[PDB]
């Protein structure tokens, strides 16, 4: 039973890392389509020149 | 990873539609309207660099290579570099560029 | 002599102006290149990590 709990904890942590990294990568993706107003560029290379 | 995401989210929030750049009608001297911090910092960074370049220019033109001026140039150059770096740490790239547009 | 000296000075200044013009044109191209390098780094090196 202890190993089953620990196994759930380990699966949660692995998923947290996957979610965390996906979130982190969302900050680097250039919104191709002009339209979406919402994603304000965070990187000077994003451009705005 | 969470710590890094939090940092980038803070930068995104700061970027959101911020920095009212009042068209300084040049004639209207008086209204103490307070320059946005980003504009002041960018301008100052740019002015500092201009004065530095100007100094190089004046020297190039006046042929007086006073021996010891190089230590002072390096310092000035470093000072600007630090300031420029500070500007990029303190403000969002979006606001800096906006400030440059206005300038 | 002053007029001549002054003419030299004007010529020096004129040279600097020509240098700055070139300098600013180059800087503009560089800014475009530098922008393309940062975008290329994000696309080639960072964006592929989430899949791994």
């Amino acid at each position: 039973h202890l190993l089953r709990v620990t196994n759930k904890k380990l699966n949660h942590e692995l998923q947290s890392i996957v979610n965390g990294v996906q979130t982190l990568m969302s900050f680097f993706s250039t919104p191709e389509t002009a339209c979406e107003l919402s994603s304000q560029p965070i990187f000077l290379s994003q451009l705005l020149l | 990873i969470q710590y890094r995401c939090e940092q980038l989210q803070e930068i995104r929030r700061a970027s959101q539609r911020e920095v009212m750049f009042s068209a300084v009608d040049p004639d209207l001297s008086s209204s103490t309207f307070l320059e946005p911090e980003v504009l002041r910092d960018v301008r100052e960074v740019c002015k500092l660099r201009f004065k530095f370049l100007r100094s190089l220019h004046d020297d190039s033109i006046s042929s007086s290579v006073h021996p010891g001026k190089e230590d002072l140039r390096s310092l000035s150059h470093q000072q600007w570099m630090s300031m420029a770096e500070k500007v990029w740490n303190t403000h969002t790239p979006n606001h800096i560029l906006a400030a440059l547009e206005r300038l | 002599q002053n007029i001549q000296e002054a003419c030299l000075l004007l010529d020096k200044k004129q040279k600097h102006i020509q240098i700055l013009i070139k300098g600013n044109s180059s800087s503009k191209s560089q800014i475009r290149r530098s922008s393309v390098e940062a975008q290329k780094y994000v696309q080639d090196k960072l964006l592929p990590w989430p899949q791994e």
